[PDB]
């Protein structure tokens, strides 16, 4: 007898894990074609309204854009998005590793092994692998030149799997420089990425100051030397007295004429109070109406209308001023400083160029490609590189990439498995196989002999050479210490832990109950 | 710590099969014993039957589940082998499948359950065989008691005084009780006609025909000389294509004269042998009777009967003693059956019958004619009489007799539970489940009779534990008492075959672990 | 072909990529998983239920009928089903094993292709591996036949191991010898039609028996005797019903009725003359092939000779084999026709039917087996299992070479494939190793069905065969590793060779398709 609903169903057997495994493997196979320096990106086309088209390489936006149906696919997409939020890298890596973990899981359950046995084996294996990765982590930060070289290597390895690889030598350092302007503040919003079409992608440059996409007023000057910027968050509009319930109730036209004259005079006195600070520039958050603009033009200052919260925050960071709202006491927290406020033209548009800024705490990156999709992909991948660089500035521990860290931690898992009895050992062996399946995939997407390369790496790591990985520009087994394929320790640790946790949570379901759709 | 058995599909299939078998069992569970009432089946077409036979109930009720089909086939197989107990067998199968679903819930492999069930079967056969007593034929009392016990649970129970003695007479008038070892039920021809009441059923040692006499001038013949005919009494015609050409006016008169002369010669050859009534076989492709031939036969003061099926000629020859005649030259009095009387009997305006009585060579064959108000009661009376005949057949097959009224299965349940208490292991639970899974028959005998089932079964177990065997449920007394004193017995073959077939069917069902829907 | 022009038709499609091999592999693996749960002595049979006319229901364990009855749509599944049917036709059993082994081979092939290895490499590696397995199985194929008692014990073991995976195992010790006896009555003639299996409901499956004569499900005449001692049976294939002259265009054209009467009297006269010619043979039991009408029936009854009417071609051939008679159509020379002889032709009642029982037959060349179960499905399964046992016994009588069962033979040829793979370079070695793994999967599936530790038992057997013990396999009665020589789990060598070769070749032909093109349906 059926009891649920019309449209509600239950899969309480091998069918449930069949659906979960096939969905996770579909996610893994879709994401798999975008790993390594030789990975190839994808086109996302919307069948709905506006037919949005986006060319992308990373797995986070690929998985979040598509509409997944299988709940396991939803689990993988959520894990990828969470991992992108946490660090900003390895979303494709974590999704692929989870997919291979589930594949080895179904292979094991074919051999009639209880899922909790696999769970215990995986817990022990991930503990050992995390311990080995932590033991193999190299650290810097005390050094200055060595840490800068490490940052350059991290940017290179993060940016080599994307389109900017075509000009990687130009871009990596640029990204590093941007992070070097943050001065340790974990504020990625201090970085502005302005994307304008036209010209090769090698024309992109990190500005030596700031760029604002706003407009000068009518009568204000359009160039200043030795700027004294005051940044404000005042009204400058009609500017109601804010006492709700106030109205003019008079008996003549002279009275209302006098009241409007008083309103204009109070606005004039507010502008005079602003000018008393000793300024030649003024940046406001919301609109500036016609009378304050006229007064500013007459006085001889420069005013900016409608610079949003992000704009004023970035100007405050790059110039050093405070966000003013009340100008009663000009002697309190002071202004900012620059050296030129020239208007500079890019493409066909004009932007305000703050040069000679007092502080480098914020900056702008100009992205200029030949196609809007190229601009979007460059922006997303540059965001990933900046995220990783900021994360490794916060925590300078690094581990070698190219599969070397994966190979060594898989070797540790294998060594632990060899000394553990029972059916746990095969679970840990499957864990190690799934973990080693990543460099296999990188070589496959590259197009080399994956089996030979992986066997060579296994032999080299078992011997003791703990810095061996895939040299992809030639396709052999090289030394990541000499070559310089580094990676953030935080990124790899988060990838491992998140993938293992998602595999564990998915594997222990034996019943899927779907309610009737709305 | 063991195989994971990831696939739960086989367990779900087994549970579904067990549930369907239990549903089929307890659907007809209310049609057991002398207090269980019969069902009414109205199939898709405009046909209705009122039946208490388990086999017919299960056949007419077109089931869908594969296990239900297995159970209906089991019931028909038990009907073939025994003829009675076709309800108790399906009840037992469903009940012990219901018992074994709990075992499946206890983590016992189906093969272990099947092997333990087979061992319990092997022990129960010995228990039942030792419980019985030898029986000798030609003892009217035991035959009558067995026939009455078979008929009690049927609609014709109130007529058991008139149906049991004739039911045993039918069997005793076919075989020789000296060396029989079996009985062929084909020679017990059952003829049904509407009208009258069940109390007018009759047994005749002669022959009964549903045909009508061609000539309505003679209907009663005394000292009749019956003779079968397999050739056609019409104008001669060869097997190859036949044509008569006429080229003169005298040819027409001549051809008519030759046809008349040939027919008259055939009829005279028939008559000169002393034949008194004629039985003409039904011959397609050639009118076995012509107007001229029937005219001549009626002129010679004879009785003529036609349209006799080819399948009944063996029955007629075995009954009245005639021999088939396919050629006129071979038609003589040395191969001509004789009878004391031939009659065309009217059943008070509800049809007509032909009765041949007093055959000078009484063969091993009798006939039963049944009377009834509506068709349904007539069909049910036929089924009940057939069940009684099958019971006597089983008693003839192997000579052994056991008590009834729940005594055999309850005694087997005891002896088998103390047998299980000596087989400690994984199979002890399965054997105990088999032992306690046949308490269903006494429980339902108590329930359908209006008695309290739990107390009745408890008293039954206690009284068979005290050595007072042959104790069971009495519905006349309304309690529990000795069964042989109540004159309720059944042949050992019924119960033993029921148990064996049920156990085999369950052991076969328990080996299923998947179902596929073929195109 | 995904091109912005479509050329095939409204209903025709093409899969010319990994999609085609994906569909083929998933279909083949689905078929293999369907058959997988019916292997070993611990396998459990399945229910086949129709969805239409008469709703046919059958309970079966062998994979041949399972694959035949269901309707497959994937073309790879069609290849597997035809494989199973051909393998059943060739020998009689191993259909389940061959389907399972082909499915496991294709699963290993998909796993290999997942590592980016060209399919022709897998095909070549499997060709070499199956050559090595053939050589190993032939080398290990022990042979008997010179001895008498050893060959009969081998026959009993083969029947027991072939019948152990079906329902009849419940009475194995009673049935196997039965099957053996049946084949031993054929005297080496591979004519399974001489075995007639009469199925009748009622009675336990242990009540089945092989008769000491022949059983015929026909009817005696009317006035004929119902019991004959020391007969001289004449078997005929005549009409003797109307006997058309067989000259088309012949008719009677007469001017009077007396002429027609005389012609019909002459027709009956020629019937009598033919019956007299038949009786001149000195016989007392006459067996025909088609009907006997009333006049010849009366003539036979007056003579006093039995007449069996309407026995089909199979009936007359089986009676000729079991009694020694000669199929006759003309009776001009009674001295040239050889008449069969029996001892008693009385009637025997089984179930609720009467049958003619030829007992004390002159020759045992043909025989009948009576099956009496509890359910029609049980009868059908018993008949199918007995047919498989008889087919295997006849095959091993034809070719007495035998190999040890229980997983020993497949383990040893897998070990030979492994040894071959360990000495070959290149990507073919991994293909050979996959072949060995797929071949070793069969005892794994047997243990899985039984419910034992498959990995532990398979590792034990791998070690045992690598060390040098080539007669080790699975002990099912306790689930351990035992010596098949002591247990005597024999098997026909031809059966195993056929399974191996058919599975290998069908896997090879399926593995090399890269385009599935479906025309629009009817
Ligand atoms: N130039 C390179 N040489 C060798 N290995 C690399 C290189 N670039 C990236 N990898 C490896 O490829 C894996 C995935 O890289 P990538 O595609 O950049 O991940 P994501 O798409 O999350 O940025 C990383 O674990 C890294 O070790
Ligand atoms: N007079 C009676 N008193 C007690 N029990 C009876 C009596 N007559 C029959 N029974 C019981 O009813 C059971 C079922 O018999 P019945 O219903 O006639 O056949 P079936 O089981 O084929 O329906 C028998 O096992 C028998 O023991
Ligand atoms: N009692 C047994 N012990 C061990 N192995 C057995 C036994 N009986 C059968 N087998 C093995 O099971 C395999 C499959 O046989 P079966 O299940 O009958 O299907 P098929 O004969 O179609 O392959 C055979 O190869 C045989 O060696
Ligand atoms: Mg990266
Ligand atoms: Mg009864
Ligand atoms: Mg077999």
């Amino acid at each position: 007898v059926n009891i649920f609903k019309a449209g509600a169903d239950e899969e309480r057997a091998e069918t449930a894990r069949l659906t979960s495994f096939i969905g996770a493997i579909a996610i893994g196979d879709l994401v798999k074609s975008t790993l390594g320096p030789k990975g190839m990106d994808k086109i996302l086309l919307s069948s709905g309204r506006d037919a949005s088209l986006m060319v992308t390489n990373d797995g986070a936006t690929i998985l979040k854009n598509i509409g997944v149906d299988n709940p396991a696919a939803k689990v993988l997409v959520d894990m990828s998005r969470v991992q992108d939020d946490e660090v900003g890298d390895g979303t494709t890596s974590v999704t692929v590793l989870a997919a291979e973990l589930l594949r080895e899981a179904e292979s094991l359950i074919a051999k009639k092994i209880h899922p909790q046995t696999i769970i215990a084996g995986w817990r022990e294996a991930t503990k050992a692998a995390r311990e080995a990765l932590l033991s193999s982590a190299v650290d810097h930060g005390s050094d200055e030149v060595k840490f800068r070289q490490d940052l350059m290597n991290i940017a290179g390895t993060t940016l080599s799997s994307k389109l900017l690889t075509h000009h990687k030598d130009h871009f990596t350092k640029l990204a590093v420089e941007a992070v070097l302007r943050l001065k340790g503040s974990g504020n990625l919003e201090a970085i502005h990425i302005i994307k304008k079409l036209g010209g090769s992608l090698a024309d992109s440059y990190l500005d030596e100051g700031f760029l604002l996409d706003k407009k000068i007023g009518v009568n204000q000057p359009k160039r200043i030397e030795n700027a004294k910027i005051l940044i404000a968050n005042t009204g400058m509009d009609t500017d109601k007295i804010k006492i709700f319930g106030s109205r003019v109730r008079v008996d003549s036209t002279a009275k209302v004429a006098e009241i409007e004259h008083a309103e204009k005079e109070k606005m004039k006195e507010k502008v005079e109070r602003i000018l008393k600070h000793g300024i030649n520039c003024f940046i406001n958050r919301q609109l500036i109406y016609n009378y304050p603009e006229q007064l500013f033009g007459a006085a001889g200052v420069m005013a900016i209308e409608h610079a949003d919260f992000a704009g004023v925050e970035r100007l405050a960071l790059v110039t050093g001023g405070e966000i003013a709202s009340t100008f009663d006491h000009p002697e309190l927290v002071k202004l900012g400083s620059c050296k030129l406020i020239e208007e500079v033209m890019i493409g066909e548009d004009k932007l305000i160029h703050f040069s000679g800024v007092a502080l480098g705490e914020a900056c702008t990156i100009v992205l200029r490609g030949a196609t809007q999709q190229i601009l979007d992909e460059a922006e997303r991948s540059l965001h990933d590189a900046l995220c990783v660089l900021a994360q490794t500035v916060k925590d300078s521990r690094t581990v070698y990439g190219g599969g070397c860290s994966e190979m060594l931690m898989a070797h540790a898992v294998t060594q632990l498995a060899n000394r553990t009895p029972g059916k746990e050992a095969v679970a840990m062996e499957s864990y190690a196989k799934a973990l080693r399946m990543l460099p296999t995939i990188i070589a496959d997407n590259a197009g080399y002999d994956s089996a030979d390369l992986v066997a060579q790496l296994r032999a080299a790591h078992s011997e003791g050479n703990t810095t061996a990985g895939l040299d992809m520009r030639e396709g052999t087994i090289g030394d990541m210490a000499i070559l310089g394929i580094t990676e953030s320790f935080q990124v790899k640790r988060q990838v491992l832990l998140s993938a293992a946790e998602a595999a564990e949570v998915i594997l222990r379901v034996d019943n899927i109950i779907k309610a009737a759709p709305r | 710590k063991g195989a994971y058995q990831d696939r739960d599909k086989p367990a779900q299939i087994r549970f579904s099969n067990i549930s369907a078998a239990k549903a089929v069992a307890d659907a007809i569970r209310t049609s057991l014993g002398p207090k269980g009432m019969d069902k009414m089946i109205q199939d898709g077409k405009g046909d209705v039957t009122i039946t208490n036979d388990g086999a017919t109930i299960l056949k007419q009720m077109q089931v869908l589940h594969p296990a239900a089909r297995m159970l209906v086939e089991l019931s028909k197989a038990q009907d073939i082998e025994a003829g009675d107990g076709t309800t108790s067998v399906v009840i037992i199968a469903g009940s012990l499948l219901d018992s074994c679903t709990k075992l499946l819930q206890k983590g016992i492999h189906p093969t272990i359950i099947s092997e333990s069930f087979q061992k319990a079967l092997e022990k129960g056969i010995e228990i039942l065989t030792d419980m019985s007593r030898p029986v000798e034929l030609s003892d009217r009392e035991t035959l009558l008691n067995s026939a009455t016990t078979s008929l009690n649970s049927k609609v014709v129970s109130q007529y058991s005084s008139l149906l049991s003695p004739m039911s045993v007479n039918a069997v005793m008038k076919v075989i020789d009780p000296a060396t029989a070892t079996s009985v062929d039920l084909r020679d017990i021809k059952i003829v049904k006609k509407l009208g009258g009441t069940i109390d007018d059923c009759e047994l005749v040692e002669g022959l009964v025909l549903t045909q009508k006499v061609s000539n309505s001038g003679i209907t009663r013949v005394e000292k009749a000389k019956i003779g079968l005919i397999q050739f056609c009494l019409s104008a001669p015609k060869t097997d190859m294509d036949n044509q008569i050409v006429v080229s003169d006016y005298a040819q027409m008169d001549r051809v008519l004269r030759e046809e008349r002369a040939y027919i008259l010669n055939l009829v005279k050859q028939i008559k000169k042998t002393g034949c008194n009534v004629l039985l003409i076989q039904k011959s397609i492709l050639r009118d076995a009777l012509s107007d001229l031939a029937l005219h001549f036969l009626n002129k010679m003061k004879i009785m003529v009967i036609k349209d006799i099926e080819r399948e009944d000629i063996e029955f007629i020859c075995k009954t009245i003693g005639t021999k088939p005649v396919a050629h006129i030259d071979q038609f003589t009095a040395d191969m001509l059956g004789s009878a004391e009387l031939a009659e065309e009997v009217n059943l008070n305006g509800s049809g007509k019958l032909l009765k041949i009585t007093g055959c000078a060579s009484p063969g091993k064959t009798v006939t039963i004619v049944v009377r009834g108000s509506n068709k349904l009661v007539i069909e049910e009376a036929e089924r009940s009489i057939h069940d009684a005949l099958c019971v006597i057949r089983c008693l003839v097959k192997k000579r052994a007799l056991i008590a009834g009224g729940g005594a055999p299965e309850i005694e087997l349940a005891l002896r088998l539970t103390e047998y299980s208490r000596t087989l400690s292991g994984m199979e002890s639970y399965c054997v105990r489940a088999f032992a306690d899974a046949m308490e269903v028959i006494p429980s339902t005998l108590a329930e359908n009779a209006g008695l309290n089932p739990i107390s009745t079964v408890t008293e039954l177990r206690n009284r068979h534990a005290q050595g007072e065997k042959t104790a069971g449920i009495n519905v006349r007394k309304g309690g529990i008492s000795n069964i042989l004193e109540e004159l309720v017995v059944q042949p050992l073959l019924v119960s033993v075959s029921a148990l064996t077939l049920a156990t085999e069917t369950v052991r076969s069902i328990l080996k299923i672990d998947d179902v596929v829907n073929t195109r």
